[PDB]
C-alpha cells in the first residue's frame, strides 16, 4: 500500500485541511487510504487490503518511526534501491513493480531517501539527472558496443515529466493559463474531473503555491537556519495559498535565498531534499513531516494530471531546452548510449515561428557537439541557420556522439462541417503548414539531410489516413525522401482497425524501408481485446461501409472463411443503399472501384471541381491536380467517379456517414478476426515497413493486465503469445509517451529484457537477441541520411 | 560637493542618477529601485553567508516580490483585465493604507527595510540636470510627489526653475 | 535582438578592408569576384530616369553614394538635373 500515501486524491484533501497541531490522524489516512485505493484499483479484494495496511502499520512500529513521508520513503527506498557497482540501480526482480509504481510517484525523493539512509560505497561522487536503471551485465555491455536507436521523441518539450514539475513551480502564472486554457475545452474539464472532481482553475493555483511555499518552508529546515518566526502564525496549509503569513500585524513572506542560484534546477530539489531528510534521519517534528507529505501529495497530482492531459508553455520551454534533451539522451559517460535518434517537432502556420524553432533545435544540437567535439568549427558562435549547416557538414558519424533527424509530425483536427468535403479546413492548415516547410527547405536546400520524415500523430478517428494521399506525394517531390504515419494505436472496432493499417498501406506512398507508428490493431490478439467490452459496440456509418468494403477484399480469397465475406458483401451493399440512398444496383466491384479513388484530392479538376478550369501555374501540386483528373476520365468508367461525388459533396450522404451504428462484439468469430492480421503482415512485410513500438510501461490500452501479455512479443515471436499463421515482420523502438514520469529508451531496453528473463524463462543470451533485433531495426530503418 | 559631504546622525549617499542619460521610456521610481537595489546588495554580499545575512536577506527578497506585482502595470502601456483578478490580495501586513496593489505603502517600507539594514537614518537621492531634455524631467516629477512621501527619506534636484514651469 | 546576434560577427578571412558592420566594402568584394568570373576590367551600372516616380529616385542617388564608390564599377545616369536639383 506504499503506492497509495504518495498518490491519492482524497488524502490530499483530508491533509490538507486538517490544521498542523493535530497529530491524531491514523483513522483519517487509514480511510482516506482505503477509499483512494478503492477509485485506483477497483478490483483488490478488502481482505487483501486490510491486511496489506495493517502490515505495513506494524512494519513502521517495528521499525520504531512515524507514519508519514519520511518513513514511507524509507520502505521503498529499502525495497526497490539497491546499491551496485554503477551506484544506486534497481534490483531485476522488483523492475516491473517499480514501472508500475513510476506511473504514480516522481522518483526523485525515493533516490533521495535512499541516498540518505543507504548510501553509495566511500561516497562516491553522484549525479543524479537519469530515471535508475536496473543493471545486467549481458544489456549494459550490448549499449557499450551497439548503441541504442530511438525513433520517436517529441522534441516539443523537456526530457522526461519530473522536471517539467519543476517548471511548474517556475512558471506559476503560465501553468495555471495553460491549465485553464484547456480547461475551457472540455475534453480536459472531464479529464481533470476524470482524475479529480474537485479541481479547479482557482484551485489549481491554490495547489501549485501551496508546493512553492512549502518547499521554501522546509528549505529552511533542509538548511539548518532555525524558522524565521512567523511559523507561530503557522495553523492550516491554506495560509501558504497567498505567499504572504501576518504575524502581530508585521510583514512577513514565504521565499527564502538558496546556495545555488537557479533555486528551480534539477541539482537545487536534490540538494535540499537530501539535506531535509539528513535532518529527519531519526525523528521529525510532525507540523512540517505533514508539510512534507502535502508537497509530495501535490507533486504526483501535478503529474498525474500531466500525463493524462497529454493523451503559452511551449513557447518559453521550446529555446535552448533541447541541449539539456540531448544531454540527458547521450547520458553520463564519453560516448552516448543512444546513436540514432529521431527527435519529432510540430511544425507551425507562421513561417517566422516555424524558422525559430528550426533554428534552436539545430543550434541545440550543434551545442552539445561543441561539448565534446572538441575541434574548431567554421563559426564559433554560429546564431543563424546557416552557420549550424556549415558547421554541422564538418562532423562524421564516429558511433559516439547522438546522430539527429528532425520529423515534423502533422496534426490531425475534428472536420469542421460544412466546405464541400470532410476536411476542408483541416486540409488548409496542412496544405498551408507543409507549404512553409517546403518552400524553407528550398531556401536552404541542405536541410535536407536533417529534416528527412514527415509524420501525422493527433488521433485516428478525426482524420482518415488516405486524406495525407496528395499532401505527401507533393512533399515526396520537395525532397523529404521518408514518411511514416502514426496509425493504429485507437479504433472503435478491431476489425475497423485493421482497416485503418491498410488503408495506410494501400494509399499512402509509403515506399520500402518507410515506418508506421503504433500498430496496435495488428497486435491485439482479438480474444484479449475483447476482454471487458460490451457485448454490442457502436461505430460511425462510414467507417463501418469502409470495413464492410474493406472485409470483402482479404476474406473473399479465403478458402474457408468464404461465409464472413459473402455476408459483407451482401450487408455492405445493404448499406450502401442507406448510405447514398441511390434507388439502381451497385455491386460489390463497383464499391471497391469507387472507394479506390478515395485517396485523391477533392480540389482536382474534374472531380470536384468544373472539368474546364484554367489550368494553374506549374505548382508542384499541378502534377497532383492532374493525375487525379486523367485517370478519373479516362478508362472509360465515371460511374463510380458520380458515386464519389455524392461521397463528398452531398449534404445526405454526409450526414448519414456520420450517423452511428451498431455493431456486435464478436461480429467476426476469434480465428476470423486473426484472418485479417495476418493478412496485413504478408501485405507490409513484402513492402517491408517497419513497426514503431510503444513503450510497454504505457498502460494506456486498458487492456493488458500486466505487462507480459504486451503484443510487442506477439510480433517478436515469442512461444505461447505467436499465433500460428504469422507473418514476421519488422519492429523497431521508440519511447514518445511512455505514461509514467522518468523514463528513457534505455529503461524500455531494460524493462523488454526483464520480462523475457522472468515471465518467459529465457537465457540471458538468448533473450538480449530478442530485444537486441528491436534495437537495430531501429538502425535498418533510419530516416538519417547516409 | 554634496555626496562627498554626506559620505564622509548617517544619511546614505545614493550615487547620483538622471533621467538623462537613461532610455526615455525607462521609468524613474524603478530606477531608485534598482539604485537602492545595488546599494543593499554589495552590504548583504560582504556578510557571505552569516547568520544575521540569511535572516536580513529574506526580509529583502520578500518584500521585493510585493513591489513586482503593484509596480507591474506601469511596466507595460495596456493595462490588461487580467491584473485586477490578480492585483486584488487580501492582506494587513505591512500596513497597508489602502487596498488592492500600491506603491505608496510599499515603497516606504521598501525605503524602510534599507534603514535598518544599512544602519543610516536617512535615504539620499541626488539627481542632475534635466535641462539637457526636460520634457521626459515630467516622469521625474511625477514619481517625486507619488512616491518620495516618507519622512525618512530626502531627495535633491536641480535645474532652471523656470524650464520646470515650461 | 537576433539582428544584433546577426551582426557583430567575427569574420577573419576575405580581408575586409573596413572593420565592424558595413555593407559598401562586403559589396566591393562581392564586385571583384564578378568581374573576374565575368573576366571583365570593370562592370557596368546604368540607370535609367525618375520622371515618373523619382520618389524611389533620392533612393537612386543614395545608393551610388553609399555603395557605388570604388573604380571597378561604373554607373552611367541620366535624367534632368534641375528635376534631381528639386
Amino acid at each position: 500500500m506504499e503506492r497509495f500515501l504518495l498518490n491519492s486524491t482524497v488524502l490530499l484533501y483530508r491533509l490538507s485541511t486538517v490544521s498542523l497541531d493535530e497529530v491524531s490522524l491514523d483513522e483519517r489516512v487509514e480511510s482516506s487510504v482505503f477509499l483512494a485505493q478503492y477509485e485506483q484499483a477497483r478490483s483488490l479484494p478488502d481482505h487483501v487490503a486490510k491486511s496489506a495496511w495493517s502490515y505495513l502499520v506494524q512494519q513502521i512500529k517495528q521499525r520504531n518511526m512515524k507514519l508519514g513521508p519520511v518513513a514511507i520513503l524509507r520502505l521503498i527506498a529499502e525495497k526497490f534501491i539497491k546499491n551496485e557497482k554503477g551506484g544506486p540501480k534497481i534490483d531485476l526482480p522488483m523492475f516491473s513493480e517499480w514501472q508500475t509504481l513510476m506511473s504514480r510517484v516522481s522518483c526523485l525523493p525515493i533516490i533521495a531517501c535512499h541516498q540518505v539512509f543507504n548510501p553509495g560505497p566511500a561516497s562516491q561522487e553522484y549525479s543524479f539527472r537519469w530515471p535508475l536503471y536496473p543493471y545486467h551485465p549481458t544489456v549494459e555491455d550490448y549499449i557499450t558496443r551497439e548503441c541504442l536507436h530511438e525513433t520517436h521523441q517529441h522534441l516539443n518539450g523537456s526530457t522526461s515529466a519530473e522536471e517539467c514539475w519543476l517548471d511548474a513551480l517556475k512558471h506559476p502564472e503560465a501553468c495555471l493559463r495553460d491549465f485553464e486554457k484547456g480547461w475551457a475545452s472540455q475534453e480536459m474539464k472531464q479529464l481533470c474531473a476524470q482524475i479529480d472532481p474537485s479541481l479547479t482553475p482557482r484551485i489549481f493555483k491554490d495547489r501549485l503555491q501551496i508546493a512553492c511555499n512549502i518547499r521554501e518552508i522546509l528549505c529552511r529546515v533542509a538548511q539548518g537556519v532555525e524558522l524565521p518566526e512567523w511559523i507561530a502564525s503557522m495553523q492550516n496549509p491554506q495560509q501558504l495559498a497567498n505567499s504572504t503569513i501576518l504575524h502581530n500585524g508585521r510583514e512577513y513572506g514565504f521565499a527564502t535565498v538558496w546556495p545555488i542560484d537557479d533555486k528551480y534546477s534539477q541539482e537545487s530539489e536534490f540538494c535540499w531534499l537530501t539535506g531535509l531528510l539528513e535532518k529527519w534521519r531519526f525523528n521529525a517534528p510532525e507540523g512540517l513531516e505533514r508539510l512534507l507529505w502535502i508537497y509530495l501529495l501535490i507533486q504526483n497530482q501535478y503529474l498525474t494530471l500531466l500525463v493524462q492531459r497529454d493523451d503559452t508553455e511551449l513557447r518559453e520551454e521550446t529555446e535552448k531546452s533541447y541541449l539539456s534533451r540531448f544531454k540527458h539522451a547521450h547520458g553520463a559517460g564519453v560516448y552516448s548510449q543512444v546513436r540514432y535518434l529521431e527527435g519529432r517537432f510540430a511544425p507551425k502556420s507562421d513561417p517566422n515561428k516555424m524558422q525559430k524553432l528550426l533554428f534552436s533545435v539545430l543550434r541545440g544540437y550543434w551545442e552539445y557537439l561543441s561539448a565534446h567535439m572538441s575541434m574548431e568549427w567554421v563559426h564559433e558562435k554560429p546564431l543563424t541557420i546557416s552557420q549550424v549547416l556549415d558547421n554541422l557538414e564538418l562532423v562524421e558519424p564516429h558511433g559516439k556522439c547522438v546522430e539527429l533527424a528532425l520529423v515534423p509530425h502533422f496534426i490531425k483536427r475534428k472536420p469542421k462541417n460544412g466546405e464541400a468535403y470532410p476536411h476542408a479546413l483541416l486540409f488548409k492548415d496542412l496544405k498551408n503548414q507543409a507549404a512553409i516547410l517546403m518552400d524553407m527547405l528550398k531556401s536552404e536546400p541542405r536541410l535536407t539531410g536533417w529534416i528527412r520524415g514527415v509524420d501525422a500523430a493527433a488521433n485516428e478517428m478525426h482524420a482518415p489516413p488516405e486524406l495525407f494521399c496528395p499532401l505527401f506525394r507533393v512533399l515526396a517531390k520537395s525532397g523529404i525522401a521518408h514518411f511514416t504515419y502514426h496509425v493504429g494505436e485507437d479504433f472503435p472496432h478491431l476489425i475497423s482497425g485493421i482497416r485503418s493499417i491498410d488503408d495506410a498501406l494501400r494509399f499512402l506512398p509509403l515506399r520500402n524501408g518507410d515506418r508506421l507508428g503504433h500498430c496496435t490493431a495488428i497486435g491485439i490478439t482479438p480474444s484479449i481485446w475483447k476482454r471487458s467490452l460490451p457485448l454490442s459496440l457502436s461505430m460511425t456509418k462510414e467507417t463501418r461501409l469502409l470495413d464492410l468494403v474493406f472485409i470483402w477484399r482479404e476474406l473473399r480469397s479465403h478458402p474457408e472463411l468464404l461465409r464472413y465475406a459473402s455476408d459483407a458483401a451482401i450487408e455492405a451493399v445493404r448499406l450502401a443503399h442507406k448510405v447514398f440512398s441511390l434507388e439502381e444496383e451497385v455491386s460489390i466491384t463497383t464499391l471497391d472501384q469507387v472507394f479506390e479513388m478515395r485517396g485523391l484530392l477533392a480540389e482536382s479538376e474534374g472531380l470536384l471541381s468544373e472539368l474546364n478550369e484554367p489550368l494553374k501555374p506549374k505548382s508542384l501540386w499541378l502534377e497532383e491536380y492532374e493525375r487525379a483528373r486523367e485517370l478519373v476520365k479516362t478508362t472509360g468508367m465515371k460511374r463510380p467517379l458520380k458515386l464519389y461525388k455524392q461521397w463528398l459533396t452531398s449534404d445526405n450522404v454526409r450526414k448519414q456517414r456520420a450517423e452511428y451504428v451498431e455493431v456486435a462484439l464478436e461480429y467476426l468469430p476469434d480465428e476470423a478476426v486473426v484472418a485479417l492480421q495476418q493478412a496485413v503482415m504478408a501485405k507490409m512485410a513484402d513492402r517491408n515497413i517497419a513497426i514503431e513500438c510503444p513503450p510497454t510501461s504505457n498502460t494506456r490500452i486498458s487492456q493488458y493486465r500486466n505487462v507480459s501479455e504486451h503484443h510487442i512479443f506477439r510480433w517478436m515471436g515469442l512461444p505461447g503469445e505467436a499465433i500460428e499463421g504469422d507473418v514476421p515482420m519488422s519492429i523497431c523502438l521508440g519511447s514518445d509517451d511512455p505514461g509514467i514520469f522518468a523514463a528513457d529508451l534505455k529503461s524500455e531496453f531494460y524493462h523488454l529484457f526483464v520480462v523475457l528473463t522472468r515471465k518467459f524463462g529465457l537465457s540471458p543470451a538468448d533473450a538480449l537477441r530478442k530485444v537486441a533485433e528491436v534495437n537495430e531495426n531501429g538502425r535498418i530503418y533510419r530516416f538519417h541520411d547516409v | 560637493s554634496v555626496v562627498k559631504s554626506l559620505n564622509s546622525v548617517n544619511i546614505k549617499c545614493l550615487p547620483t542618477i538622471d533621467p538623462t542619460k537613461l532610455p526615455r521610456h525607462e521609468p524613474i521610481l524603478v530606477t531608485v529601485t534598482a539604485r537602492l537595489n545595488k546599494m543593499v546588495s554589495d552590504k548583504l554580499k560582504g556578510y557571505w553567508a552569516s547568520n544575521d545575512y540569511r535572516k536580513q536577506k529574506e526580509q529583502w527578497q520578500n518584500h521585493l516580490a510585493q513591489l513586482q506585482r503593484g509596480l507591474h502595470l506601469l511596466t507595460d502601456k495596456e493595462y490588461k483585465p487580467e491584473y485586477f483578478s490578480d492585483a486584488l490580495k487580501l492582506d494587513a501586513q505591512l500596513d497597508y493604507s489602502i487596498g488592492g496593489q500600491d506603491l505608496s505603502e510599499i515603497f516606504e517600507e521598501l525605503v524602510k527595510r534599507a534603514c535598518e539594514i544599512l544602519d543610516c537614518k536617512a535615504i539620499l537621492i541626488t539627481f542632475d540636470d534635466i535641462d539637457t531634455q526636460f520634457d521626459a524631467g515630467w516622469d521625474v516629477l511625477e514619481s517625486i510627489r507619488k512616491f518620495f512621501n516618507s519622512r525618512k527619506l530626502v531627495v535633491v534636484a536641480t535645474g532652471d526653475l523656470r524650464l520646470y514651469s515650461q
